Parts: C-alpha cells; structure tokens; sequence
C-alpha cells in the first residue's frame, strides 16, 4: 500500500495472507468470507506467461494477522487448501477479466477478535454504493512505494468514473473491473501495489453498518501513478459465480 | 449472518481511525 498507515489491530479482521510454503514468502493478499472459503484474485494462482498454476499443497492461508513477518501465535491461524476454484473464464491473456479465484480450507477457522469474515454485496448495494467519488478501502502488505510495511498497511481510496477508468490506459477494461484512486486535480495519493493484490477493497455501507468486500485488487501500471488507477474486480459481477461454487461444492 | 461486524469496533461502538472518511464521501464525493 502506497501512501497509506498503519491498521489498528482488528481493523480489518478479514484480511488474510496467501502464503507461499516453499520458499517461505508472502504472495498476495485474500479474504475471509466464511469460516472455510478465502477470496483472492486468479492471478495470485495461475500466471502462465510467469510459470505460475500452483496446487493446494503448495500454499497456506494466514488469517488474523497484523505484523507482515512475526508469528502471532496468540491471534493468528494458519490454514491449509482443501480445494481451489478459478473462474474459467479468467483472460490472463488478455485484461485480466475476472481475475477471481476462491479457495476452500481444509477445517472451519474459528472466528476470533481478529477473525471474522467480511460481506459480500447483493445487487441494491453494489448499485448503491459503487458510485463515482464515493470512497472504499484498500488493505495489504504490500510494498509502500512502486521497502516493506512492518504491519498491515490501510487506505481510503474513491471510486473513478468509468470514462477517465477507460482513458487512462490502453488494457481492455470490462464492466467486471471497476477503479479507483485519487486524480491528479484532487491533489491527494495512494493506491495498492505488489503483494497487495488478492485483497480486498471494502465499503462500509450506510444501511447496515456493516463491511462489504465490493472489489478485489487485480492490476496497476505501476503504483500511484499520476493519471493511472488501480484496477479491482467486480465482486457483485462475479457474485454468481461465487454463489454456483459455494453452492455446488459445499458452504 | 454476522459478516462485516467487526469485533473490535462496530461490537463495542468504537470507530476506526479513518472509516468517517468513507461515511463523509457519500455526503460530499457526489
Ligand atoms: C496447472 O497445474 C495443474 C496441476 O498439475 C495442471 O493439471 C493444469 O493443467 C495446469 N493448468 C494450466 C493452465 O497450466
Ligand atoms: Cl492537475
Ligand atoms: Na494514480
């Protein structure tokens, strides 16, 4: 996270870290949206330009955390994948287009003060929400600058009209991406940046008060480059998807 | 049932550093 701070402890108990097993590294960001599945981006799975398609048995999930790099024995839990799902129709080849993935663990995790799992949105409240100029908020461990955060870094980012989305880049946008970020006329800063992506862009709604996971971070050129937006995926979009799998393969 | 209530905060009516931002840019970021 670019031009970020420090989270609070228990500020974004969703937040999960996909880990790589061996070597030891932390890969991208995730989510927990109930006791046994964690939402992340395709990317973070299968890459092939990269020599990227990782089985279960090659990572772990790390749930509850705050430090990037300390074992937070009395908080954390560190989970195996039973299963993971990729949407098939995943365009790595192209844009990115669903760049979704869904990752089922092995045992339920216990929800905790520092684990419990965030909303996802129905149709009125994306529509509702996921609106130009209104704000969500992105979370990672990522690098600070396109140089490492200590602990989990937070920030507050706008919703960008889809035209200066479209404008700012040569990729073939889809309405399953939506971004956000400051312009330059706003004279403000931040965006995600690598090892954030897989994470989750939140919106507290009005409504409810309650916490939906309305992106997930999927691309960038760059970080916080001035005319350039962070890419998310459009989780209500993707919602049907998400609904087949769980459905299909077990809550 | 009870997703996006976060122990830590909405439970115990505490806020977070930043989540008023959010709350102001439905009033003012259109
Ligand atoms: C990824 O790896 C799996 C497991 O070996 C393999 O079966 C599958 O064909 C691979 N997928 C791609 C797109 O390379
Ligand atoms: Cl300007
Ligand atoms: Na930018």
């Amino acid at each position: 996270i670019v031009e970020g701070s420090d989270a609070e402890i228990g500020m974004s108990p969703w937040q999960v870290m996909l880990f790589r097993k061996s070597p030891q590294e932390l890969l991208c960001g995730a989510s927990l949206i109930s006791d046994r599945w964690v939402l992340t981006a395709a990317h973070c799975l299968l890459y092939p330009p990269w020599d990227k398609n990782f089985t279960e048995n090659d990572l772990l999930v790390r749930i509850g955390k705050h430090s990037r790099t300390r074992y937070e024995r009395n908080i954390e839990k560190i989970s195996m994948l039973e299963k993971i799902y990729i949407h098939p129709r995943y365009n790595w080849r192209e844009n990115l287009d669903r760049d979704i993935a869904l990752m089922k663990l092995k045992k339920p995790v216990a929800f905790s003060d520092y684990i419990h799992p965030v909303c996802l949105p129905d149709r009125e409240t994306a529509a509702s929400l996921l609106q130009a100029g209104y704000k969500g908020r992105v979370t990672g461990w990522g690098n600070l600058k396109e140089g490492q955060p200590s602990v989990l870094q937070v920030v507050n980012l706008p919703i960008v009209e889809r035209p200066v989305c479209k404008d700012s880049t040569r990729i073939r946008i889809t309405d399953n991406m939506f971004c956000a970020g400051y312009k330059p006329d706003e004279g403000k800063r931040g965006d995600a940046c690598e090892g954030d992506s897989g994470g989750p862009f939140v919106m507290k709604s009005p409504f409810n008060n309650r916490w939906y996971q309305m992106g997930i971070v999927s691309w960038g050129e760059g970080c916080d480059r001035d005319g350039k937006y962070g890419f998310y995926t459009h989780v209500f979009r993707l919602k049907k998807w998400i609904q087949k799998v769980i459905d299909q393969f077990g809550e | 049932a009870d997703c996006g209530l976060r122990p830590l905060f909405e439970k115990k009516s505490l806020e977070d550093k930043t989540e008023r931002e959010l709350l102001e840019s439905y009033i003012d970021g259109r």
